[PDB]
């Protein structure tokens, strides 16, 4: 082309061809999904172990930054990683800042303008990462966004990210998130990147799940194990009624 | 192609962004200095002459520097500008130092410094002016100096920079008498070969400008030719070109 | 696609670049150099100006302290910084320590400054060629040359410039201790040798004797005279 | 012409033309015609100023305007860097006041703009200004024009036109130009000039003007600008 | 294809490679041949010097020099780089001594001159290309007699015998067929000019060469025209 | 004091078409004096003298500074420096060093270049410039200098009265200082005439 | 005469500069449209909206924010930048204030805003941001005024106007408007605007499918329409046109 | 014959073969008994160094545009079959005639009369000279007076 | 590609960039490491190369502070850089709290360093491929980072050139892990390199090197004889 080089030359239709690379990238990951049930919201990640050398647990793709703020990635890892503690410095700064926990709103939007600021100039590379931010409190409810390469803060009810996003979308649509409750909204999350998953290409497979809600007492947390385990049960018993 | 940029060396160890800039110094304006033991003096001639501009500053190529010195400039506007400046800081400087004018060698040497560095760093264009500096001092007397873009100086008794200068120098080359010229002659020589430069029709007295630096009274002045003063010495010069044709005849 | 990068190696490892700034000295009047016992002379090729052009503006011999003295050949303007830079060291060496600059001290410097400009993207090389001739404290006729590499060795008679090749196998084959015996035959061979590139060896030989304890001094164009009929003479007699 | 010497304002192409330069003194030439003229009692700046509909506001960006009470400026090119442009030359001015106690001379107000002209002229990563700007001033007793361009070069005008029509311009003042003449006929001579190129109506709210006598810069009101098209018309 | 791989020391090339930096390893060959030898008694360098032309006095041919009372340095590729090293490894040595009162160990001097030279394009130092020159830093220490080879792109290694330059290749078969763990100083001096007459343009014979000895002893000692002589009598 | 440690005095006054700019001559260091030739007035122009007196080192750098700063200002405008402007410039000049001052108060006099009328200011260490219609003075004994001159002047003067009043009264300014005045050096500028004149002072 | 493209300070040879054209072609990129029109004594903007989907928060998605307590803006193009250009205008507002005292006149901050973009165009640094912002807000002299950012530094004040894709034809039907009865109400501006969008759209919006901000001398608060107003408007306007 | 290039697909092979067989007819074996050859060019720079070689090209001479006296000459001689008129100077339309070639200085004659023949007249005058000195050399110049005092 | 691989600063038109990809590739230029760790022990073995037989083994495992070890496949630049910043990480680590640096949090640390020059055309990626074994409270610890600043937590990894033998012989022994004594360990290990290693050649107590950390067990690394007592026990195939 010629355009493409550098993110900081239009292309004659006016597209920053390394913006929708870094958007392409993204698209090509594990996938991740969340929703924002009425009281908290919850996120799902299908990890692919890329060898069974790795320890579980291994690549979480499920920081959380600051303790209200769930951030769940997808896309290159090692920008992923980068984000997240760009994230936490931010919440960090806001609390020193203010002497108050950071919206979430804000948070988010402070971090694309940092992903804008990045894919502006043409001597550093746009984020080939996307993510979602989700959190709950008493004073704001429970609020659900969504980043990009091209840094983004529309906010959701529920959205998925990677490589099966359509599909993913596609399945959540029919759910009644705006009132169902994080003990099911969990077990049909599960039941997604269970449906959502390909088993005949990534092989591999592991289901991570973290929810933020009043039942927490507004903290993000990893999911306790027997949770885990009857919502991945549910999802399987799910997969196998649909398959008969 | 070993002429991208200012600081390449070609194969043969040319360094062709500075000889452009000499060759490039050929579009300039028409300047020229001679040396005698009563003065030193410059002519130059206008490029553009358009009936639609002023006269607001009464010297065009030809600054003052410092009591002591002056300089022509033959070269792009902006980088003569910012070289009269400089020269005048430069002169200033040594002058706050020492308590005593800055001899024109030393501020040639100075500038031509500069002129070197610009050729030698990095993404600079070299300066692409030449300058014609006279100026007097107590350890040389009157001198005059010929500086080129590549931040080369030379001392020279008579020359020529710009347009037709080849012709101009075989022709100060030809007449110039080496010991024995008074200013009166060195005017009219200058005149001479201004009119035999230039080529069009006839030599203008609003087309040239003229400047001569002399020591009068311990202090050095430099005066800028009138209007008046340079009609007279035009005229003077065709009437002695008339009487040759006639003798000629 | 080699080329034009101070910074970029080449198959063969070199660097084409400050190769081609040493081509670019080798473009320069001839510039000899000899050292004797008590004796440092420098010969140097005029190239004659225009009747019109002043002469003590053009310099190849520039005494960079009492007991040092330099020839150059490659660009004046390059030249006219590495001297200035060279007599500014010079004295701050003496500030630095109370005892005059050595020789091999102030080449170092010389060639530490070539290296320094050469080794980033962002400089163009000094493209000259330098001979000290000097004087050690304790006495010694020590002579030097540099090139544009920031390389420096240690001589006893060199020609840089356009004549190099051709001087310096003259030299080769007529520089000998009976031939620098006394501080006149030394004279007498550097005219010698450079004759073969010069014409006139009057009108176009520029000297400078350098005298332990002494001063430097420019020999006058009468004396050059003097000196090359004697060597006329001389290769009469023995023809 | 020189291609490859084109892209580069740091490299001189082998007949020593600064090409970026000259393209953006073509880009100055490609821009709203303007007009100056130099009256024996002052100076009278034009400049056609048609909106490209009738939603545009002609009354919220000026094209002449004033640096100080004795000096003002008009230009021809990008209307971005004449903004530019027009706030350093306005410092300038200020730092100068406040240096001497004393309004800046055109002249010196004049060599400082084509100084930061130059500045922003000499290196490889920045764009030239895309504009030539015209400098009437009434220093001591007598008026002054000055034109300024990219290339950081200036001059004394007695009187001159730039923009899309700049030579036919140059050749009406040429034909129409008298030294000995008043600020009130200057005005509409540079009407004038501007109506020769000038298509469509020349409605008073569609043209700027600004004059600069002994009283200071001023641009006229467009009652003023009725009036004298009324006059002329 | 390898026309865009190689523009700059800070480029990967589709097989991994620093071009730059085996381009400056290949530089390291137009030198002189050098050969270091590591003996219980000692260790011992052997430079074939190259005077291009006679005239050139030889103390500015620079091709062994000393480190410390210690050690003694070879040097193979450009003498701008050569003298940079050079510098660096004696000021280090002279700040060791500074700091903690001793003597620098052999390998920790080889390692802060391969710390110099580590800084490619690293925007934190100003070099911007690799040092085309290779050293070889023969000393002793509380470690006994220890020998150690630096290359350009940073590596230093220990070696009981080695030779670099020119003449590498053909001369480190040699050492490798000549070389048995226990020697003395003079068998390792022999077998050094030995095969520095073989793989030598010249013909050995007193100027040419310099040799160099480091012993648990006497200082770093360069062998003079008259003990050039005697080893060449009897090579 | 620090003025009071080098001394001086300069003093000015306007009459008609003409100006008196005179200071003394001395430069001790604290008692012992070392010269009697101590330039404490300097022309920045035809008509345009500057009457520098306080620390002898701040005179000097000021003296220097000043001319280097003017001389830039003449060349690159072409004009010669209007009096308002000189005064101006060293306004400028002692307050760019607030923090830390040029230990000197700057006496200007001079003739319009184009008007020729006569014009007088002085200046404090810090830049507070001070036009005046009659007289300044400036440095030790200013409260002497100031009887003196208020005393002595009367308007429409003439110049060679006008010299006489300068002198008279920078005399006995001298007379009852006691570190400063070792003579007396007085200059007057007309339209078309600078006198230059040596006054006969007490050598004690 | 194509190389001189592929760089912001490159000039063409007939003194062109391909990189901000091809920011204004990123302008007509988003898809969306937006118009604003002021009457006698308010001003009001009003923007295409699309959610297509149930699942994306249409609380949060919008292209309207208030720089300051008096002043609005509407964006269009990249949202990204578009946001980053919003939050430099309100830094810019509070700093105006808190340097000088009084709020920030809009053709003021429309100028700063200018200069920004144009500083980004001279210095080869930031591409530059592809968004049109169009502010509006009440002048205590001069009235309602609204203002343009395009991204090359250019801030002309206007009467009425439209952004995005299909701005010339919202432009055409805008003038012919004003040219008849310039002077307009609060609902009769409201109307031209709306009927302008759902004109050049070739469709009549839902109230969901919309959004309105107004201000007004009486009430100089820049006030986002809600639901229910917007769809009394529409009603009203249709049943009575 | 010019400077001849890298023979590729497209380099004009057959005429510098061609060429190459003209310069070794001028200067090979069998050296030309009493064949000279007068070459004519208008830019010289480009004619290949073989055929500049002294020996293919014994001599070179330039033809430099009229010093003004050649100018005179040139109007005498294209103007002795012109029915002129008393009170003429050919000298001062020399003068007029900057650097003008020969060429140039028939084609003013050739305007002159044709100016003449406007008006059905065999005159001839300074008037019609001058005019048709100016309509010969009409030297489009360049007007922005910016690309013009770009050099001071 | 031939476009989009000039530089670490462009996306090529597939959504990856190709100088990482490189990186990536440089790091298997190097010579087989592996690295494993029981239920109070971690070690790391790997195959300490020898330009010639004269010049004695480059060094392979790094003393990072005594309850954390690395082993390097990569440019001996990377690897000393690296290496300089884990041993001043930890010591400043150690300065600020009185006790040693967590492994994971060293990892993060260097992950993010390697990161930041991905990103900003200044300076190559780092290529060299890392096996941190270490001691925490937590317990023994083996991570892998790779020139693309991902790392990983692995129980038994390999790295370097002909990784894949290694890897799979690990794959097929990790059921024994958690329950081997140091003796067994360390022959696991051992037995993995000698998979990895060609047919004709073998491990020889000149050519390999072992480095072990644990309970009350600082790192400890062998060569040469040092490591005798392992090979020796060492069963053959």
């Amino acid at each position: 082309t010629g355009y493409d080089l550098s993110a900081s030359t239009f292309s004659p239709d006016g597209r920053v061809f390394q913006v929708e690379y870094a958007m392409k990238a993204v698209e090509n990951s594990s996938t991740a999904i969340g929703i924002r049930c009425k009281d908290g919201v919850v996120f799902g990640v299908e990890k692919l172990v890329l060898s069974k050398l790795y320890e579980e647990g291994s690549n979480k793709r499920l920081f959380n930054v600051d303790r209200h703020v769930g951030m769940a990635v997808a896309g290159l890892l090692a920008d992923a990683r980068s984000l997240a503690d760009i994230a936490r410095e931010e919440a960090s700064n806001f609390r020193s800042n203010f002497g108050y926990n950071i919206p979430l709103k804000h948070l988010a939007d402070r971090v694309a303008m940092y992903v804008h600021a990045y894919t502006l100039y043409s001597a550093v590379r746009p984020f080939g990462c996307s993510f979602m931010l989700g959190s709950y409190s008493v004073n704001d409810g429970a609020q659900l966004y969504m980043i990009d390469p091209s840094g983004v803060s529309y906010g959701y009810w529920g959205c998925a990210i990677g490589k099966a996003r359509q599909a993913a979308k596609t399945e959540i649509e029919k759910l009644q998130m705006k009132e169902m409750t994080c003990r099911d909204i969990v077990k049909e999350v599960a039941k997604i990147i269970y449906i959502v998953h390909d088993e005949v290409k990534d092989k591999a497979f592991e289901l991570e799940l973290s929810w933020v809600g009043e039942l927490t007492n507004g903290r993000h947390e990893i999911v306790p194990k027997d949770i885990r385990e009857e919502a991945e049960k549910y999802a399987k018993e799910s997969l196998k009624e649909e398959d008969e | 192609r070993y002429d991208s940029r200012t600081t390449i060396f070609s194969p043969e160890g040319r360094l062709y962004q500075v000889e452009y800039a000499m060759e490039a110094i050929g579009h300039a304006g028409t300047c020229l200095g001679i040396l005698a033991n009563d003065g030193v003096l410059l002519a130059a001639e206008r490029r553009n002459i358009h009936k639609l501009l002023d006269e607001v500053f009464f010297s065009e190529k030809i600054y003052k520097l410092n009591e002591d010195m002056a300089c022509s400039v033959a070269g792009i506007t902006s980088d003569a500008n910012v070289l009269t400046n400089e020269l005048r800081l430069i002169a200033q400087r040594y002058l706050l130092q020492y308590q005593e004018p800055i001899p024109c060698e030393q501020l040639v040497t100075a500038l031509c410094d500069i002129k070197q560095a610009y050729t030698q760093f990095g993404g600079k264009r070299p300066f692409g002016v030449s300058l014609l500096y006279i100026g007097w001092d107590k350890h040389y007397g009157f001198q005059l100096y010929q500086s080129d873009p590549s931040g080369n100086y030379g001392g020279w008794k008579a020359t020529c920079i710009g347009n037709n200068s080849a012709a101009a120098v075989s022709m100060l080359k030809q007449d110039y008498k080496e010991g024995e010229m008074t200013l009166k002659s060195a005017l009219a020589l200058a005149i001479k070969v201004l009119n035999k430069t230039m080529d069009v029709s006839k030599l203008s007295a609003e087309k040239v400008e003229i400047a001569t630096l002399t020591r009068e009274n311990g202090k050095t002045v430099i005066r800028v030719l009138k209007q008046k003063e340079v009609e007279q010495l035009i005229k003077k010069h065709e009437e002695e070109e008339a009487k040759a044709e006639r003798e000629k005849k | 696609s080699y080329d034009r990068a101070i910074t970029v190696f080449s198959p063969d490892g070199h660097l084409f670049q400050v190769e081609y700034a040493q081509e670019a000295v080798k473009k320069g009047s001839t510039a000899v150099g000899v050292r004797g016992r008590d004796i440092v002379v420098l010969g140097v090729e005029k190239k004659s100006v225009a009747k019109l052009q002043d002469e003590r503006t053009v310099r190849k011999i520039c005494a960079l302290d009492d007991n040092v003295c330099m020839a150059f050949a490659g660009l004046t303007a390059d030249a006219r910084i590495v001297i200035n830079r060279a007599r500014v060291e010079c004295q701050s060496h003496r500030l630095t320590v109370e005892d005059p600059v050595t020789v091999e001290y102030i080449t170092r410097y010389i060639a530490s400054l070539k290296q320094r400009y050469t080794q980033s993207n962002g400089r163009r090389p000094f493209g000259i060629s330098a001979l000290i001739v000097g004087f050690d404290f304790d006495g010694t006729p020590r002579l030097y040359q540099t090139d544009p590499s920031g390389t420096y060795h240690a001589w006893k008679a060199n020609a840089i410039g356009r004549g190099a090749k051709s001087v310096r196998e003259f030299l080769e084959k007529n520089y000998t201790d009976e031939a620098i015996e006394t501080d006149d035959l030394t004279i007498k061979l550097v005219i010698k040798a450079l004759l073969e590139v010069v014409q006139s060896g009057g009108k176009n030989i520029e000297l400078a004797v350098m005298r332990r304890d002494q001063s430097l001094k420019i020999l006058n164009p009468e004396e050059i005279e003097k000196y090359v009929a004697e060597i006329e003479k001389e290769k009469e007699e023995n023809e | 012409a020189e291609r490859g010497y084109s892209f580069s304002l740091t490299t001189f192409s082998p007949s020593g033309k600064l090409v970026q330069i000259e393209y953006a003194l073509a880009a100055v030439a490609g821009g709203a015609p303007s007009v100056g003229i130099k009256a024996a009692n002052g100076v009278v700046l034009a400049t056609e100023k048609k909106q490209k509909s009738i939603l545009y506001d002609e009354r919220s960006v000026h094209k002449v305007e004033p640096i100080t009470k004795h000096i003002g400026l008009v230009y021809s090119g990008m209307g971005p860097d004449y903004r530019v442009l027009v706030h350093r030359a306005r410092k300038l001015a200020q730092q100068y006041y406040l240096v001497y106690q004393e309004p800046i001379p055109t002249a010196q107000l004049v060599q400082r703009v084509a100084s930061v002209m130059q500045e922003y002229t000499q290196s490889g990563g920045v764009r030239p200004f895309g504009v030539s700007l015209l400098i009437c001033g009434w220093n001591e007793g007598r008026p002054y024009l000055f034109q300024s361009d990219p290339s950081g070069a200036y001059f004394a005008w007695k009187a001159t036109a730039m923009g899309k029509n700049y030579v036919n311009g140059k050749t009406f003042l040429e034909k129409r130009y008298n030294e000995d003449l008043e600020l009130e006929d200057a005005i509409h001579t540079a009407i004038l000039t501007l109506k020769e190129s000038f298509e469509g109506q020349m409605t008073e709210d569609n043209i700027e003007v600004g004059i600069c006598n002994e009283a200071g810069f001023r641009r006229l009101t467009p009652t003023e600008v009725k009036d004298y098209l009324a006059a002329i018309a | 294809t390898r026309s865009e791989y190689d523009r700059g020391v800070n480029t990967f090339s589709p097989e991994g490679r620093l071009f730059q930096v085996e381009y400056a390893i290949e530089a390291i060959k137009l030198g002189s041949t050098a050969i270091g030898i590591q003996t219980s008694e000692g260790v011992c360098l052997a430079v074939e010097k190259r005077i291009t032309s006679p005239l050139m006095e030889p103390s500015s041919i620079e091709k062994i020099v000393e480190i410390d009372a210690h050690i003694g340095c070879a040097m193979s590729g450009l003498i701008a780089d050569a003298k940079t090293l050079i510098d660096k490894a004696r000021v280090e040595t002279q700040n060791h001594w500074f700091t903690y009162n001793e003597t620098m160990t052999v390998e920790s001097v080889t390692q802060a001159v391969s710390n110099l030279a580590l800084q490619f394009g690293e925007e934190d130092a100003a070099m911007s290309r690799p040092f085309g020159v290779a050293l070889l830093f023969g000393g002793v220490d509380e470690k006994g007699p220890q020998l150690f080879h630096m290359d350009p792109s940073g590596t230093f290694v220990q070696c009981d015998a080695r030779a670099i330059g020119s003449a590498s290749e053909g001369a480190q078969s040699s050492l490798q067929e000549v070389y048995h763990k226990s020697m003395t100083l003079k068998e390792a001096i022999k077998s050094s000019l030995i095969i520095l007459k073989q793989v030598m343009e010249e013909k050995l014979n007193a100027t040419n060469i310099e040799l160099a000895t480091v012993q648990p002893g006497q200082n770093f000692h360069m062998f003079t025209k008259e003990e050039l002589e005697e080893v060449i009598k009897d090579i | 004091s620090i003025m009071s440690y080098n001394g001086g005095a300069v003093m000015a006054m306007k009459g008609k078409n003409c100006v008196a700019i005179a200071a003394d001559r001395r430069f001790g260091i604290q008692a012992q004096m070392v010269t009697t030739d101590f330039q404490k007035i300097f022309p920045m122009g035809d008509r345009l003298y500057i009457g520098l007196a306080g620390l002898a080192t701040d005179v000097q750098t000021v003296a220097q500074r000043l001319k280097f700063r003017l001389n830039l200002y003449e060349l690159k405008e072409g004009r010669q420096i209007k009096p308002y402007t000189l005064m101006s410039m060293v306004a400028n000049l002692l307050y760019e060093k607030r923090f830390g001052p040029y230990y000197t108060e700057p006496v200007i006099a001079g003739l319009d270049p184009k008007t020729f009328k006569p014009f007088i200011c002085s200046l404090d260490l810090i830049g507070c410039p001070m036009v005046t219609d009659d007289f300044v003075v400036s440095g030790t004994c200013a409260e002497q200098m100031y009887g003196m001159c208020e005393s002595l002047w009367e308007p429409n003067m003439d110049p060679d009265h006008l010299f006489e009043t300068i002198s008279q009264a920078m005399l006995n300014a001298v007379d009852r200082d006691a570190v400063s005045g070792m003579g007396v050096i007085v200059h007057i500028i007309e339209k078309d005439k600078i006198t230059t004149r040596t006054l006969k002072a007490r050598m004690d | 005469s194509a190389g001189f493209d592929r760089h912001i300070t490159i000039f063409s040879p007939e003194g062109r500069l391909y990189q901000v054209e091809y920011a204004f072609k990123a302008i007509n990129q988003g898809g969306l449209t937006s118009v604003a029109v002021r009457g006698k004594d308010c001003a009001v903007i009003v923007t295409q909206k699309k959610v297509p989907d149930k699942l994306l928060d249409s609380s949060t998605v919008t292209h309207l924010f208030k720089i300051t307590e008096n002043i609005g803006c509407v964006m269009t193009g990249m949202t990204a930048d578009s946001r980053s250009q919003v939050q430099r205008a309100r830094y810019e507002a509070a700093n105006w204030k808190y340097k000088y005292g009084y709020e920030i006149p809009v053709d003021m901050l429309c100028k700063r805003i200018a200069d920004i973009s144009q500083v980004y165009t001279q210095n080869a640094e930031m591409r530059p941001l592809g968004c049109c912002m169009i502010l509006i807000g009440i002048d205590e002299e001069q009235g309602p005024q609204v203002y343009k950012c395009d991204p090359a530094g250019y801030y002309c004040g206007f009467k009425a106007t439209a952004a995005g894709v299909k701005q010339t034809e919202s432009t055409s039907f805008l003038e012919k408007k004003v040219k008849k009865k310039f002077d307009w109400t609060f609902e009769q501006t409201v109307e031209t605007a709306i009927t302008c969008l759902s004109t050049v759209l070739s469709i009549d919006f839902k109230p969901s499918e919309i959004e309105v901000g107004v201000v007004t001398v009486e009430n100089p608060k820049f006030r986002i329409l809600t639901e229910a107003e917007i769809d009394a408007h529409l009603v009203a306007l249709a049943e009575r046109d | 014959g010019s400077s001849r290039l890298e023979g590729g697909s497209g380099g004009d092979s057959e005429v510098q073969r061609t060429m190459l067989e003209l310069l070794n007819q001028l200067d090979g074996f069998e050296a030309t008994k009493n064949i000279k050859v007068i070459m004519a060019t208008n830019r010289i720079d480009i004619l290949d160094s073989a055929l500049l070689r002294p020996g293919r090209i014994d001599r070179k001479i330039e033809f430099p545009p009229p010093n003004e006296e050649a100018r005179l000459d040139i109007l005498k001689i294209h103007s002795r079959k012109m029915n002129l008129t008393r009170g003429i100077n050919l000298r001062k339309i020399a003068e007029l005639m900057p650097g003008a070639s020969g060429a140039e200085v028939k084609g003013v004659c050739t305007e002159a009369g044709m100016y003449a023949l406007r008006e059905r007249r065999v005159h001839v005058t300074q008037e019609d000279f001058e005019m048709a000195v100016a309509k010969v050399m009409q030297k489009d110049s360049e007007k922005n007076m910016s690309i013009k005092k770009l050099w001071k | 590609r031939n476009q989009y691989d000039n530089d670490v600063t462009v996306w090529s038109p597939q959504g990856r960039i190709h100088q990482i990809e490189y990186a990536m590739e440089a790091v298997k230029q190097g010579s087989a490491t592996v690295g494993l760790k029981s239920k109070t022990h971690a070690v790391l073995v790997a195959l300490k190369r020898a330009q010639s037989e004269l010049a004695a083994h480059q060094k392979k495992i790094l003393h990072v502070d005594n309850h954390i070890g690395i082993s390097i496949a990569g440019l001996t630049a990377d690897a000393r850089l690296l290496c300089n910043f884990m041993r001043q990480e930890c010591l400043d680590s150690r300065f600020v709290f009185d006790r040693p640096l967590p492994v994971s949090r060293l990892v993060s640390l260097i992950g993010s360093k390697t990161q930041i020059p991905t990103q900003r055309y200044g300076r190559r990626p780092y290529g060299v491929g890392l096996l941190i074994a270490g001691y925490d409270d937590m317990g023994p610890h083996i991570f892998q980072t790779c020139p693309s600043a991902n790392y990983f937590d692995c129980r038994a990894m390999s790295i370097g050139a002909r990784s894949q033998s290694a890897r799979t012989y690990l794959e097929r022994h990790m059921s024994e892990f958690m329950e081997c004594n140091l003796n067994e360990l360390v022959k696991h290990g051992l037995r993995a390199l000698r998979e990895t290693l060609p047919a004709e050649q073998d491990l020889t107590t000149k050519n390999v090197s072992i480095g072990i950390v644990g309970k009350d067990l600082e790192f400890t690394i062998y060569d040469d004889d040092d490591v005798s007592p392992f090979l020796e026990g060492l069963e053959e195939r």
